[PDB]
């Protein structure tokens, strides 16, 4: 009886995609098929030449080694456990409005890298994410396994200081919490603080690809007397 | 604020009504027949008729089972009262059953259980609630899912009712309504009635009690012919009070093996 | 009482023979009795040179340093450990038939590590072993300690990740879960939901060098077309 | 319930194969060379391959004589049959020949009889079959008690068979689990009703009295005078009810050994 395989059936599409393509590009790259050395998103060879090939797959490639296998554990853990926990509010019937956040905050996070030194694109959505989600649900009283009584709002920076003492690299993660911040800024509280109108406004495209599921009658009776 | 009121037992078995006291009915300006909506705790909210009762006191709300189970509240709570005359007749009104309740139908549900209990009744219902009909031999269970208008309705003669879907799954909250409650147990009013008041403070109010410095109960010892109901009424208090009842068996420590018993 | 003399005694024959092998092997290497770099199977000599001492030797020697022996005290572990499951079990009535898919794994493994350019050998013989056990017996229960509770047909998977995230050397793992896989379709899977003839008969020169038991419904005979 | 037939002689004499019609087929959706498992009386089973035939009636099944005793029924009786596409390829089998039909053979069974029927046959059969094979005087009689895998297997190329041992009795001890029912008690007309009316139902129909919600009875107490044959009266009720009684001693289970009782 496949049990790996019903439990990747439950998962949502989405996530399902994002953590096949985030497991199953690391072995490949380490796997010798393709030189690692071809995907780390070099700011300078891509200003001077076009150089197509490297501004996506740094994101979702990770160089694993003898270093750093409990970081790369414990951030898919949270990417998986953290994704479906968004699905399940939120975005319960509305994948194309996830699809268009996660492409803004990709975006966000290649210009930034391009503007900035970073070379792995992967930690800051995760912590992008994370961040979201954890301002989205303030007032929530949170606990792992150990946890006696955490407060919500307050694991961005948990994890923050286990990032910073367990490897480094602080200004990837601090630039995911700016782009976390300054798109729930711009996506919820804009309208209720000024008014306007919604400047992330999503394109027909994803609705024509991914059409939101709303409620299904069906078939009824009427009651009479 | 004259609207805090604490819970108790009711009387009627209508799972749309609330037993009030004359003086509290004079007080709030509520009329029989009326609907008024009830808040209570985790922001949960529902809809009651009020009838009037001379037993419960002025301070003395009576609801049954179903009605506390859709506002998460336990007896002795407080609870929040208002009226709200501006309800509208509903217009169609989408109904499931619970899955752990339904296994082994293979039938027209609407017709059975849905139309005599919904018939000339015009009871209010809001989205989210759950609702329990007694059948042949089971007592389903149904939960609304949709509505119009929201929240407020009213259900009318002329309604269009969808009740076709997969069934629901449990909302992994518990509160099955298939576990025993002070409404399961006849015969021992005396003897529940005491019981009832020396558990109360030490399980309700523990800080309390506490505070106080007084010595709770440590050991009850119910005695009696076996097939008297012992357990059931145990299970019934654990469940009712709230707690983390752990049942030991006498003949399953007793022979385990040898010395690691 | 000399536990050692009849520890050996106990243990069946043909690990037995193995076993002490794979540990009489690396003493000469760490003594420097004889040279290591004799011992590496090196793949352009063997194909140009003579080099016949070079596959026999190479997949019995690991070199022992500051800490690498806890891999090797793990897998000789585990070797021992479910060999004796091994012989005990399922291959049980035929000696035969547990030497010769051991010659078969060999070869299968020396072909592909001669395509490929790695040193050591007994690793991935270990894993096929290993996975051609566990497919065997499929739906039990164990734990190694942490009170976990592990089906089946994971554990090479399990030590997999367990290998691959502390510290890496992916490669040597799965070229033996291949081989053990390829040997599972072409013993047992093929030949019994098909009907495929098989492709895989112990030659009785085998059976006459050594002998197998005396089976419970006497002696059988073979149907053929 | 389309699974119910009726028997009827047989046209061809092959051991495995019955003779369907074809809207039967189609409605089963059943293809030639496929696997079947044929159930009936007295828990006997047996597996056939369906084969087609137009004169033969929807409702009649085309059926021989071996495979009647196996199934231990007669013409005109009423035979379920069910899909089994999971058959699963031998590796090993061991047959016996029947007591009395060796009598003055004194050779080697392996290439007079079995070789020739069991070559690019692909006959399924399970164990305890009772078969016949037609050679050159005597119609050799043959029981197959153990296959691998058990109790499904096919005969292939690459098998290997064994048919060394004493020609085995008939049945010995196949009487216990077999025709012994109502017509071998006497004396407990009452009793016997009684039984048959607090058990029939929660023994044949175990879905449905599950879907009515009616607690079953958990244990019986049958105490009388020693020797009455009550050990026979529950063998009786479970192989005519269909069950797979299951007979524990009390002092084998005493002493076995200290602690491991
Ligand atoms: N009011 C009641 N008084 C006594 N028994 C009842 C009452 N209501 C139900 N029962 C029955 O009592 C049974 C449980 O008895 P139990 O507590 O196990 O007896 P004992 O305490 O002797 O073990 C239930 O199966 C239920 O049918």
């Amino acid at each position: 009886m496949s049990d790996i395989g019903d439990w990747f059936r439950s998962i949502p599409a989405i996530t399902r995609y994002w953590f096949a393509a985030t497991v199953a590009v690391p072995l490949v790259g380490k796997l010798g098929l393709i030189s690692p050395a071809y995907l780390f998103l070099w700011p300078e060879a891509f200003l001077y030449r076009f150089q197509i090939w490297r501004p996506i797959t740094a994101t979702f490639y990770f160089p694993v080694g003898p270093g750093t296998g409990f970081l790369y554990l414990v951030n898919l853990y949270f990417l998986y456990q953290y994704s479906t926990r968004l699905e399940t509010g939120a975005f319960d019937g509305r994948p194309a409005d996830y699809l268009f956040m996660l492409l803004f905050n990709w975006i966000c996070i290649v210009i930034t890298g391009l503007a900035m030194d970073m070379q792995l694109l992967m930690i800051p959505l995760i912590m992008s994410v994370l961040y979201v989600w954890a301002q989205l649900n303030r007032d929530m009283i949170v606990s792992f396994w150990f946890g006696t009584r955490f407060k919500a709002c307050y694991l961005p920076w948990v994890i923050l200081g286990f990032n910073y003492i367990i490897g480094g690299s602080v200004i990837n993660e601090l630039i995911g919490n700016l782009v976390g911040h300054l798109y729930f800024f711009l996506m919820f509280r804009y309208p209720m603080d000024l008014g306007g109108r919604n400047f992330l406004s999503t394109p027909q495209f994803l609705y024509r690809w991914l059409p939101s599921r709303r409620h299904n009658w069906g078939q009824g009776f009427r009651l009479g007397d | 604020r004259p609207n805090r009121l604490i819970v108790d037992e009711a009387i009627n078995e209508d799972n749309s009504v609330v037993s009030l006291s004359q003086p509290k009915m004079d007080e709030l300006q509520l009329f029989r027949g009326d609907t008024v909506l009830l808040k209570g705790k985790k922001r949960r909210e529902a809809v009651c008729i009020v009838l009037s009762d001379d037993t419960c006191s002025d301070e003395k709300i009576r609801m049954n089972r179903v009605v506390r189970n859709n506002l998460r509240v336990r007896l002795g709570d407080v609870i929040s009262i208002q009226p709200c005359p501006d309800v509208k007749y509903g217009k169609r009104i989408h109904v499931l059953p619970i899955d752990d309740t339904v296994e082994g139908i293979t039938g027209n549900l609407f017709e059975v259980y849905l139309k005599p209990y919904f018939l000339e009744a015009y009871r209010p219902i809001r989205k989210g609630d759950i609702f329990l009909v007694r059948g042949g031999m089971r007592a389903v269970e149904f939960k609304v899912v949709e509505t119009d208008p929201s929240p407020y309705c009213i259900v009318a003669p002329d309604t269009v009712i969808h009740c076709e879907g997969e069934p629901i799954k449990r909302e992994d909250e518990e509160e099955s309504l298939n576990e025993v409650g002070y409404d399961d147990i006849g015969g021992c009013r005396k003897q529940l009635a005491q019981i009832k008041e020396m558990v109360e403070l030490p399980l309700r109010h523990p800080a309390l009690f506490k505070a106080i410095g007084v010595k709770p109960p440590r050991g009850i010892l119910l005695y009696g012919p076996p097939g008297t109901g012992k357990t059931l009424i145990a299970r019934a208090v654990a469940n009712e009070t709230g707690a983390f009842f752990f049942l030991i068996n006498g003949p399953e420590i007793m022979s385990k093996l040898a010395g690691e018993s």
